[PDB]
């Protein structure tokens, strides 16, 4: 009669490392490391991203005339933008404070595209129909940004800008503008009258008094000239203000909204599917819970830590050397 | 799924009583029974684990000595044997699955309650 | 021990044996149940005790604030090469005690064998017993169960120890 | 073990949305959480495990998140069926599981 | 005869987890995360900080008409702030680069008030007298800034205005000085005759043109125009001259600094003990030889690093259990 | 050792004393010592190698600073976290490194006993010796001290081991 | 007849620390930290630095005279300065984006100097050959930088400047150049005219008009005024247009460069040597394959992190207890 | 065992060596190969599983950038006390482990021994076995290979412990 005191063994392939061997084979591991992902873009905290395709974040704040067609979700979780996205700005130009804004557009609690300066009542004393550019055709027809308006002179006369906002919503309120800057002092006559303009915008925390810089730039799209965009945020109860005798390209609507827990943005080609998910990378949905992953390392969401090794496996057996 | 109870046992008080519960589709082996009590002022009060892979038990800590429980293979039942009652013991006695009792937990599925049996009574009443 | 055991149907531990009635493996079910749960809040403390928040990681930059990007950089790469590092040999020296604790183990039932038999049987070397009684499928099942009456087994294992 | 359900009473009509909040006294791992529903005349059915996990043949229309001492069970819509009675389970690491007590369920 | 070897056992109720088992009981544990303080802010390296009580950092430097009873440290550790620290730049307007003096001053082993511009002889042109205004009255009284002079016309005239500083102290002086921005061009007529105007500040690093930017703004605190705070660090052996035409608030007093690289700024509404500590918190001083923390993550000193853990008790001890 | 004891309230490690001539419980001075100093030394390890700085934890940033503003945030997550998750895996595995080490540091002094009572004395198992020659005063210190002397009782023990 | 089993033992006196002892003596261990190094600086990944012993970056990249004995190659992987290089600009003001700039210079691929606009064919109606101060003389000559060229008038006359360059090469092409601040009116007229001149520089990317500040400032290297130094970056295919009327200095030479990656520049006195390294060290490089080092915590390439320690030997062999 | 020996280079661990035919140490080299190969793996995953990428340490900053230049500093301060910390821990209990195994391997070959000598040498305690019958060379090099024939020579052992 014998009594053999021994360990289970298995046909299992899966090995473990460890300080004073590698390669030890073990009955039973626990994968530490995710290699795998869902391949889609899908919903972050039960929220759907807003989703630009072609347009970039320029572009869709600024209603490109490409972004027609993207319909703006009340809220979203993050951005997704494509290794293709164009056609953000139009009129060429710096945008001023635009990582910053596509910063403070990561994740949105709220978000109402709302109508700030009605095109036919704001602005009795100038035309709102004739500013529009070549450099973003819609089917070839020379429009412009849906957003803002470029006002121009009406008979050869361009009175000076007091319009204001209260801002009677009870959220934040993002209002867009820009500064126009014509290739030559000539096409600022042709264009506006008052050539040695000015423009003033502010609110209770910000304001700025801009100048024409009136030079002939490099040729980018076919108009040697640049358009200078801004932002800022108006606090619930105060008031934002525009005065103008010249270049100003004022906002014709403006959103009302309020901001969640900081969020980013993502680039990539991948198509997004409908997936329920906590963390969500450029590469696609993460659907694990374990501590590192060899994915992609600039994730959105409550993801785990980003480890360069190829496999992390902690060993739950024993050695399985049969014999 | 699904566990089998059934023949609701009616005796006295003062006198002890059996209790069973067979098993659905599974292996026995990878699982244990846990018993939750219902009753007009205690809602679920969880009496009783078993593990059918160890044979040890935690019981509870105000009833120690009161309920004593053993598997079979054979027969597939838990074969619950409650003594020294009174009344207020007088209890729905459901059935349900416990702990994964055999690997390792990765699935929080393995430390919550499912497939519960189908209630079979005990009436003290007499 | 030579190696581990591919016939055996469950169970990390067992006590593998041959007698006069039949054998088998007879795994050893409560102290591989005690293994499991150890080994289960060990996983469960490595993968719970990441506090990871909900945060976004990549910030975007303009050309003219590359000492940003390059300190961002610097803040990713180094904390990648923190938690490479720490996730690695984490995982070494957390196996390393993972086999080392399966290995103590096995000796653990191995000493119990002996406390339990007490020169009732001889040891061969590899982990095994080779019992002076002859020794049946009772006396195994209360040997794995942890009782033996010692006495009344003494005076066939001293016959036989007479013998060799 | 404390388990505490806060709101008591909970009276909504179907096609609107409530929640239901479980207290713990002592902060424990999310792990150990699990919400059942008890429909008086049949047995309980598992709802949620693993404080967030859905359980298996369930609709979507049950949800649920918590953590440390505080969690929440979330029901939508609130169908007839769903006027019964629901229970806040805990486990702490040894074999022990508890059962609250549950809040009245009215139309 | 029976000789026995065991372990010692106690009455002790502090308990330890381990990666194998959790709840385990030790007969001596040290506690490793420090899960107390004093409730108090104390004195850190031995010197008092700086307590504004009331005043923002703003109100305590440009010197606030509300925030002149609080004295004048001749060094400090660390700024204390209150959460009703609205008490700042009472008259409206963009304070530039104004968190980087909030970090300048957060540590000074000697700082002085000096009169930088003696007010009854350096401006023998311009009016000193007047520039008070309601933005921040005391005692119901218009006043203005105790380290600043807004400088009006004289009477019909504002002469031009050049005013230089040679530093013969040997420490950094910290100057500070304004320019004002009038809502109207009328405002800028009454205060200012002189029309066009321009500012220029200048050091041996730091040499700057400013220009009045007219407009009308919100109205916040009944005033219509705004007020910009500049500030530079001269270095012993240098010199500042200030060139005006007008719209300068120049500097009254100015603050001579041995800056450090130390401490920070805490904004707490905890009381000020007398204590000798290492390490501050909003919360209190921390007294503690351990590795780690759960008192606050904004720590300023030599103190433990904050966790999120509840428990870290070392299992120092031996393992407790009866028989 | 079914568990430890209340009586032994001067020392971590110690004996139980108990013959015909009295008892009580005393110290293992030289093991108690060994083993304070040793987790005296590891809990200084721990503790003074925390390169602990003069610094200014948290720094303010304007509203168009708000990339840079959640770089300092994600510093602040990252430390806390790598702080978290080292400092909760090094108690863990300190607490069990260390109970362990208590337990080899009591198993070894018993077997320390064992090798040096190899035939005077049947062990029990349970940390209990039972003596078969008489115990005097001194047998207790000739335990803690070891060089345990064979010689002076010799026969005697087997003659009672001789009696089964 | 006896045998007894122990272990290795000799005179080795290197020791090591544990957990549970201090100073325990071994018979063998390895070094995890490495405190040595050459003393040398060395070349980095088989590219040798540019070394500027006397010249600042400011210095060299714009040609300051003292600058000509500098050696030139097409790339360097990092950029050597001492303690003794303060010769930066020569003419006092603000290098703008000066610390972005030396961030984008640490490492280039294909460094090389070409003349953007010859002298003496691109500006016939302007006065190339003035434009010297004495703030930095060769030889005492009172001359001016070598890369950018100082456009004065042509007697009585400044043309209006226009120049554009095509970049026609497939790497990018750094193009440098400054703006005079006279320290008044007088030297405006002196050196140019129009005085109400304007400086406009442009890119598809970069567009920005200029102003003159015409202040006093404090005399700094006999100077009463300021010259501002600006840089970008064209891409190939872009076209840079300057266009001025006046305190334009333009560039004469302009740098190709392919950035190749990540780097810095390291601040010491040590000479260089042809070593093939891994990283550079200021105080020399370190040959090392060990985790960890206690030299610099500011080290340049792929070698151990600073730690602040001064032992960290981890043992191998057995404790060292002779009888 | 309670002491280092000087007279052997060849290996880490091996025996003291005193016969018929001489004397000289020498030590047992396919523990000992074992020995060296797990410390020099140890040893290369401690260097190998560093993780280096190509970047650079130090940002230049403005005067008006102090908040950056101090978050680069706290950033810098951060990493260096991680990995200070992490990196003494790691070499404390790196070194702490290492003593005990190499404690063990002493152990090990210590009972690898004892468990084929048994009865047939005295056991001092001490580390030496002094056996009861004759052991000439070869019977010393049979024992340090691994393979012991007891049955040959337990009749000498046991007359010979009969008349001790
Ligand atoms: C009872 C007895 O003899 N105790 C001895 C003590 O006398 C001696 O001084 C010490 C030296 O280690 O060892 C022990
Ligand atoms: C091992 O063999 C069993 C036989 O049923 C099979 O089910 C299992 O998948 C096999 N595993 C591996 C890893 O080959
Ligand atoms: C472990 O396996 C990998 C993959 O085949 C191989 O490259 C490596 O050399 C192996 N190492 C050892 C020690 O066997
Ligand atoms: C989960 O995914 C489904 C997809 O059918 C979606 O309807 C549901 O809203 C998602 N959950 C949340 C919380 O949004
Ligand atoms: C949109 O972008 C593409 C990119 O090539 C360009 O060709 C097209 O003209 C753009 N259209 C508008 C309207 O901006
Ligand atoms: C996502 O993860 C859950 C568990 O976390 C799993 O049940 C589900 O199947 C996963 N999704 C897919 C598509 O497999
Ligand atoms: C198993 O051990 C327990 C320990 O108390 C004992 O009560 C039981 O009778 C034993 N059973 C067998 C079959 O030996
Ligand atoms: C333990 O009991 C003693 C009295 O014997 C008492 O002084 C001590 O405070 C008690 N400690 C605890 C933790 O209960
Ligand atoms: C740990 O166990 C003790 C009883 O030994 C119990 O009183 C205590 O509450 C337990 N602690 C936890 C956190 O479970
Ligand atoms: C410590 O506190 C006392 C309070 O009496 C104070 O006088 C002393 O100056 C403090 N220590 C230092 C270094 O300031
Ligand atoms: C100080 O702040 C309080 C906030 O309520 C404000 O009422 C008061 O007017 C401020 N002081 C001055 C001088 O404006
Ligand atoms: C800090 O605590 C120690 C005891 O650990 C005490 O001696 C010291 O006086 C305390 N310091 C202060 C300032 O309270
Ligand atoms: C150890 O002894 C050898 C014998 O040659 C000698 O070379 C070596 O230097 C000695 N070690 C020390 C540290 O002196
Ligand atoms: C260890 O040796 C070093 C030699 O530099 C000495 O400074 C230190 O105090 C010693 N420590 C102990 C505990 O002997
Ligand atoms: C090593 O140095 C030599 C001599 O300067 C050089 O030719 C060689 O290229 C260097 N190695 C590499 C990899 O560049
Ligand atoms: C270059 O060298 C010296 C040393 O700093 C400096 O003072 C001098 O002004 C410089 N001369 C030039 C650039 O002509
Ligand atoms: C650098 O170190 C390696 C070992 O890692 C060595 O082989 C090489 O020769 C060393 N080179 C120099 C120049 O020291
Ligand atoms: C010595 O060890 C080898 C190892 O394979 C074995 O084959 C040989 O038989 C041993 N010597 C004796 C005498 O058994």
């Amino acid at each position: 009669d014998t009594l053999c005191i021994g360990y289970h063994a298995n046909n299992s392939t899966d090995t473990v490392d460890t300080v004073l061997e590698k390669n030890v084979t073990v009955t039973h591991s626990v994968n530490l490391l995710e290699d795998k992902h869902n391949g889609k873009l899908c919903k972050l905290r039960g929220v759907a991203p807003l989703h630009l395709g072609k347009c970039n974040i320029a572009g869709w704040i600024l209603g490109n005339p490409e972004c027609e067609s993207l319909s703006t979700a009340s809220s979203w979780s993050y951005i997704v933008e494509t290794s293709n996205s164009d056609n953000g700005t139009c009129y060429p130009g710096d945008f001023i404070n635009y990582e910053e804004l596509r910063e403070q557009l990561s994740s949105v609690s709220s978000f109402e595209r709302f109508e700030i300066f009605p095109k036919t009542s704001s602005w009795p004393n100038h035309d709102s129909n004739k500013g529009v550019t070549a450099a973003c055709p819609h089917a070839g027809a020379k429009s412009f940004y849906k957003n803002l308006i470029w006002l121009v002179k009406k008979g050869n006369s361009y009175p000076k800008l007091n319009q204001s906002y209260i801002n009677d919503k009870g959220k934040e309120v993002l209002v867009l503008w820009g500064i126009h800057h014509p290739s030559t002092t000539a096409d600022q006559q042709s264009l506006y009258q008052n050539a040695d303009a000015y423009v003033f915008v502010g609110t209770s925390r910000y304001s700025k008094k801009f100048k024409p810089e009136i030079a002939t730039r490099p040729k980018v799209r076919d108009q040697e000239g640049r358009m200078n965009y801004y932002w800022t945020l108006v606090e619930p109860g105060d008031k934002i203000t525009f005065e103008a005798t010249g270049n100003l390209v004022v906002p014709r609507y403006a959103f009302t909204m309020e901001r969640n827990a900081g969020s980013g943005i993502i680039i990539s080609d991948t198509p997004v599917h409908d997936c329920n998910t906590t963390c969500q990378t450029p590469e696609g949905a993460i659907n694990t819970s374990l501590p590192f992953q060899n994915i992609h390392p600039i994730t959105i969401g409550k993801c785990p830590k980003y480890v360069k090794s190829t496999k992390l496996r902690l060993a739950t057996g024993l050695r399985n050397v049969p014999s | 799924v699904q566990l089998v109870q059934s023949a609701p046992e009616v005796k006295r008080p003062g006198a002890s009583v059996r209790l069973s519960c067979k098993a659905s589709g599974y292996t026995f082996n990878t699982y244990g029974i846990i018993w939750v009590r219902q009753a007009p002022g205690q809602g679920l009060e969880w009496m009783g684990w078993i593990s059918a892979y160890t044979g040890n038990t935690n019981y509870a800590q105000k009833v120690q000595g009161r309920v004593t429980m053993t598997t079979d293979i054979t027969t597939s039942t838990a074969y619950l044997e409650l003594r020294g009652l009174r009344s207020d013991d007088t209890a729905v006695y459901y059935c349900a699955r416990g702990l994964l009792q055999g690997a390792v937990i990765l699935d929080s599925y393995h430390y919550a309650l499912d497939f519960w049996g189908q209630g079979t009574t005990v009436t003290v009443s007499s | 021990i030579e190696g581990g055991w591919t016939g055996m149907v469950d169970g990390w531990y067992g006590y593998h044996h041959q007698n006069e009635q039949g054998s088998g493996y007879a795994a050893d079910l409560k102290s591989t149940q005690n293994a499991i749960d150890k080994i289960t809040n060990k996983v469960n403390s490595v993968i719970e005790k990441m506090n990871t928040q909900f945060t976004a990681v990549g910030k975007e930059f303009n050309h003219l604030e590359k000492r940003i990007e390059n300190l961002n950089k610097k803040v990713d790469d180094g904390f990648l090469d923190i938690w490479t590092y720490n996730a690695e040999l984490l995982v070494l020296l957390e196996n390393e005690r993972t086999l080392d604790y399966h290995d103590s183990n096995v000796k653990n039932l191995y000493e119990k064998v002996r406390n339990q038999l007490k020169n009732n049987a001889k040891e061969i070397g590899n982990g095994c017993f080779e019992f002076y009684h002859k020794c049946d499928n009772t006396c195994m099942e209360s040997v794995k169960n942890g009782t033996y009456d010692y006495p009344k087994y003494s005076e066939e294992a001293k016959l036989n120890r007479e013998k060799i | 073990i404390v388990l505490t359900q806060s709101p008591g009473t909970l009276s909504l009509s179907p096609g609107e949305r409530a929640t239901l909040s479980c207290r713990a006294s002592q902060s424990v791992t999310n792990r150990f959480i699990a919400w059942y529903q008890h429909k008086p005349g049949q047995s309980p059915r598992l709802l949620i495990y693993g404080a967030s996990s859905r359980a298996t043949g369930i609709p979507d229309r049950f949800s649920g998140r918590g953590s440390g001492t505080d969690f929440t069970l979330t029901i939508s819509r609130l169908e007839p069926e769903d006027f019964a009675v629901y229970y806040c389970q805990q486990y702490d690491t040894s074999p022990r599981w508890t059962f609250g007590q549950g809040t009245k369920l009215e139309i």
